[PDB]
């Protein structure tokens, strides 16, 4: 009867479709390994006394030499990585990044633009749905770290349904006491602490004994294909950059906690498969974001 | 086919080339004398008439 | 690019006798053409800039598919350097040159129905510089000539005082007009002032931006033709001589 | 409900969206440098007894040398200058001069034109709207000085909702009587002559105790960025020739006392920050445009 | 009513005035530098085959060889740097280290005592108060997710008051269920699973249906200038090995799980402003810390 | 800054006994202290910094008339370079030196039934660093040598262990103890290489900085404007 599902899952919005070229996908890696040194030549700038290494390495980055009065941005690269940034998330974004400036900065770098070198573990669980009986309660919080309290208040035990979706690869479930669970018409086995499972074996039936509460711990791992420069920490970093600039207030869009929550939401939608692309080159981009700003400081408190 | 070797290892004293440090600098003077210049026939003389 | 380095009328027509029609279509999806947005500015301000994208930019943007918007997006081609998304136009069409579908009628293209005053509304004529003014009137009377709608051209001219001034002065089929034509038509060249890096606020004014300082290091590299220096090095063909002549004309 | 909002901040007209980019801004500033000079020829000219000084700088800015017979106008320089000025003020308006033209004269001198290098205050006080009960009859007057008069007919006291807008950085309140504002959810504080309020904070409410009237004054201030060599008591001189010369006569425009009323009404629009930019370059050129008519009246 | 807060956010204890200046700020920057490369000898060391890479790098960070009998302390700044941690930690804490001890270990090494040339996130959420009416029950747990469970037993729905404070900047707030959240005088959307809300723009309010409990989810996101050396990965653990090794065990002083809960806490006081930069270089000097202490372990 | 420049219980003590106490006291009035305020650093942040007036802050502060008042203002000479205003002290105690009024019977001034608890609150000794508290312990065992409240002075220091482990190890009646000390009391100096011209948040720390980079200057240009003033006078 009662269904409850995640939050994050719910109604993810579509993202761009533009700028996923092979030409695009050159600026954006050329940007995220120019912006490497930028925070490299300032290190070593601040060891050697000396502001050579970090104006050599701006003037790469931005194709001027900066003035002492003007406030150094990042100049042209920052602008067209800034706006590139927010077609990425939303259809509705503007797109107002002409095609001669992608050509001439991707050609600054001779580096390529694979987005499938190698992947990386992603670690949301999807709660696609848990369907339960009309006597029992069931609230599903967190996303990193899925805990599920059901409460059994019919006279019986009851049976509820878990679906983890189909893109996970691994779901570990770990309960407050020992509690049965089965895959759909398979015998129940003796009561366990900890299950293994895999998500495309079936819908699986938990058994609620009535009584006090049962929390169960969802943790899942789902692997993604990404570029061999990417960087996890980097990119949440870049994504609550961009959130708190304000890069991402579009009309009729989904604020998500993480990036780890939207790969994985536009992950479990239809054409999927080709979102999650877009969204590859979305993080690899904030990677760039997030090493350009912090070399470059604008805001103060 | 006859390319010819630079040596230049006496040239540099550890990193510092003498002459080419000595070079750059004779043309901060050189500034000097067109500013000091200009300004003082610009007074001297004023508004020019043909 | 190229095309906005066309300064006078015969080097702009000799180029649309060159280019083929596909260089006026982008194949990129674009966004829809007028709508109010929210971009960002940072060299400036830490807030939004608000603005309003435009047809005349250069960057593709959605088309409609009639012949309306196949000529609006040739004219965003010559005033922008960016044309439109307008999905499935048969080959014959797009191996045309620019030239011939302006002024030829062997291609299948009906364009007797045209209004001027709507194409320059749409192309947004409030928006657009002096040059970029005259490039589309250029357009407008390579129209009018091919289908006859001379009347329907000066009826438009004599509406718009300032549009009439500086309305450029040919014959669409005599060559000896353009050879006369003493009007500048460059909107990207060698900047006489001094240019810099810095970004501009308006989507129009930083993309043009992107394209004279583009063409800056076009003139200085080794794809750009000095005639001064390797005149022999030409084919006959494309070295500058007074007798050359579009075709028919 | 009665709403009273100020009437210089009614619908402001479209400005013009040409003549921004950098050679454009170059060329302003170029021709503010050369009026400046031209102004100081004058002087010069009076030091000695010859006009030497003068002819020099005419010729600088006209690009050709004075002559006794014909009315000194400007030159190439002159026409530019005016007829940038128009476009700046509506989108209607042509944009009549050629880039080449401006190029060629933003090389007679070697300014920069960066326009976000200082900043300027702006006195108008923007009043969006102040809402009234029934009784009560509630008049908005002037924009530098802003005197708003209430009266109370009713039998109890009203509340008066005061909303200054989102753009104003400080604006200050002074009574003829001591009055209570408290900003929304906060308890009314005593009766006091003046109040300093920061218009983001929310809306104000005023309490109207029935009887005499009470006048509010209210002085407000703005910072808008602007170029270094901004002057504004020679822009406000230049918008009143413009103004009175006809630059400005074109159909479908607002018409204001000042330059003050212009950009602030301007910044007050539903996407205001980008009129800014422009009305800020309208005020260098307006700058320029004062220098050189006062030399040259025609 | 009842009120609910954040248990990281009581009482936070001061912290000290010390070793602040810029020839201190110095001084760790030089230890970050330094305990950086006794890392990197070592894994040299290991690789090659032979104590060389070591023996240099204890030398300069030490001002003595190894020896195989003795035991490898670190000297001298290993003595500083873990007095100066806990000088940072309380105001009641000794401060003994002089400062010619704290002049002669800046001059090791040239590097700039800047900490604001770059920012780094603190993903702690504060939830200042949370105000619910009589019948309805409200309990935060967490601190890097603050998850707010609440739950009315009267006949008619309640509101509930959120309070994030004035300093983070953006907080997104997740439900188990679908929920109405507005801003105080504003009307009510329709229910939906997430929203986004800066705590700057005024308390939010909450409507709480009668019937099952509904679990709110809060994740928040500060911005604070570190230097450019900062790493939260290293300052993390060097925070944990301080409180292990017991240089935090001062009297009356509050504890927390972890370095970004004390930085916000510090953050959230009367004025919070001043211990930011004072946490901040505890921050760094953790990091220096941690990498001495895993490379000398005792 | 000639008495922050001495780094030697030797020279602060000889220093002392050259400088009048119209050098300790002040006759600006200053404003009251233990005030919440907030002050503009420009350098860092937008917003105003919060910060607490203090009587070791280095600027001049309304001080009482009374006993505590006097040698408040000598120890925040001796810690922060600046003293109080005291009014209308009286010539018969400003020709007098700085240690005579520490350490004899002559100046008429009764510094018994003086606490020293309630005094190094008052000068707010939890933010004063290692130097300054050595400082501020100095004039305290010279006070209660002189007086013979050598026992309150060992209470005090028992009650407050960190100011116990930095106390000076000399005695004052004893002149061997005084030449043979190698406490280090320099707050300011001549430093190796050089200090970037930046402000401080605090109103100690950034006074403090002022000191310092200003010393170079003074010690340069001190001479001959010193001996302009000093020729043809006689001095307190």
């Amino acid at each position: 009867a009662n269904r409850a599902t995640s939050a994050f899952l719910d109604n993810p919005h579509p993202v761009g479709v533009n700028y996923v070229d092979e030409g695009s996908r050159q600026f954006v890696a050329v940007a995220e390994l120019l912006a490497s040194k930028l925070i490299d030549s300032s290190r070593e700038s601040d060891e050697s006394n000396s502001d050579v290494p970090f104006v050599q390495a701006y003037s790469k980055f931005a194709d001027d030499n900066p003035r002492h009065l003007r406030v150094k941005t990042g100049g042209k690269m920052a602008n067209a990585l800034t706006n590139v940034i927010r077609s990425y998330y939303s259809i509705n974004a503007p797109a107002i990044v002409p095609q001669v400036e992608i050509d001439r900065l991707a050609s600054k770098a001779t580096v390529s633009g694979d987005m499938y070198n190698s992947y990386a573990i992603f670690n949301s669980v999807p709660i696609v749905e848990v369907l339960s009986p009309a006597r029992t309660t069931v609230s599903i919080v967190g996303s990193d770290r899925a805990d599920v309290t059901m409460l059994n208040t019919g006279a019986g035990a009851a049976n509820i349904t878990f679906n983890f979706g189909q893109i996970a690869e691994t779901v570990i479930l770990k309960g407050s006491v020992p509690f049965q669970l089965a895959r759909l018409n398979q015998p129940m086995p003796a009561a366990r602490f900890t299950y293994k499972l895999r998500p495309l074996d079936g819908p699986f039936i938990v058994v609620l004994p009535v009584g006090n509460p049962l929390v169960i711990s969802a943790t899942a791992a789902t692997r993604i294909q990404v570029p061999l420069a990417f960087n996890k920490a980097l990119v949440e970093s870049g994504f609550q950059t961009a959130m708190n600039d304000g890069l991402f207030d579009i009309q009729n869009v989904n604020y998500y906690s993480s990036f780890d929550e939207f790969i994985i939401s536009q992950y479990h939608a239809q054409d999927g498969i080709n979102r999650v692309s877009t969204c590859v080159i979305l993080g690899l981009a904030l990677q760039a974001y997030d090493q350009m700003r912090r070399a470059l400081p604008v805001r103060r408190v | 086919f006859a390319l010819a070797q630079i040596n230049a290892d006496d040239e540099f004293i550890g990193a510092i080339d003498k002459e080419s440090a000595e070079y750059l600098d004779e043309y901060a003077t050189l500034a000097r004398d067109i500013s000091n210049s200009l300004t003082l026939v610009k007074a001297a003389f004023g508004p020019l008439e043909r | 690019m190229d095309v906005l380095s066309k300064g006078s009328l015969k080097e702009l027509l000799a180029h649309l006798e060159k280019t083929p029609l596909e260089e006026a279509i982008s194949y990129r999806i674009g966004t829809v053409p007028y709508q109010n947005v929210l971009i960002s500015r940072n060299e400036y301000y830490n807030q939004l800039y608000p603005d309003t994208t435009s047809l005349i930019d250069g960057v593709s943007r959605e088309g409609q598919r009639n012949v309306n918007g196949l000529i609006m997006s040739i004219i965003s081609y010559v005033v922008s350097g960016s044309g439109h998304y307008i999905p499935n136009i048969g080959f014959m069409l797009l191996r045309r040159s620019i030239l011939d579908i302006l002024t030829k009628h062997d291609t299948g293209l009906v364009t007797n129905n045209l209004n001027y005053g709507i194409i320059a509304r749409n192309l947004t004529v409030s928006k657009m510089n002096c040059e970029q003014r005259k490039r589309m009137l250029i357009c407008f009377k390579l129209l009018a000539y091919k289908d006859g709608n001379q009347n329907d051209y000066e009826i438009y001219l004599n509406q718009n005082i300032p549009l009439k001034q500086i309305a450029p002065n040919f014959i669409p089929g005599d060559m000896r007009t353009v050879i006369h034509n003493q009007d500048q038509l460059a909107i990207v060249g060698i900047p006489a002032y001094r240019l810099t890096q810095s970004t501009e606020l308006s989507i129009r004014d930083d993309n043009a931006k992107s394209y004279k300082l583009g063409y800056v290091d076009w003139y200085n590299s080794n794809s750009f033709l000095r005639e001064r220096s390797e005149f022999n090095l030409i084919r006959l063909k494309d070295r500058d001589t007074k007798y050359g002549k579009l075709n028919g004309w």
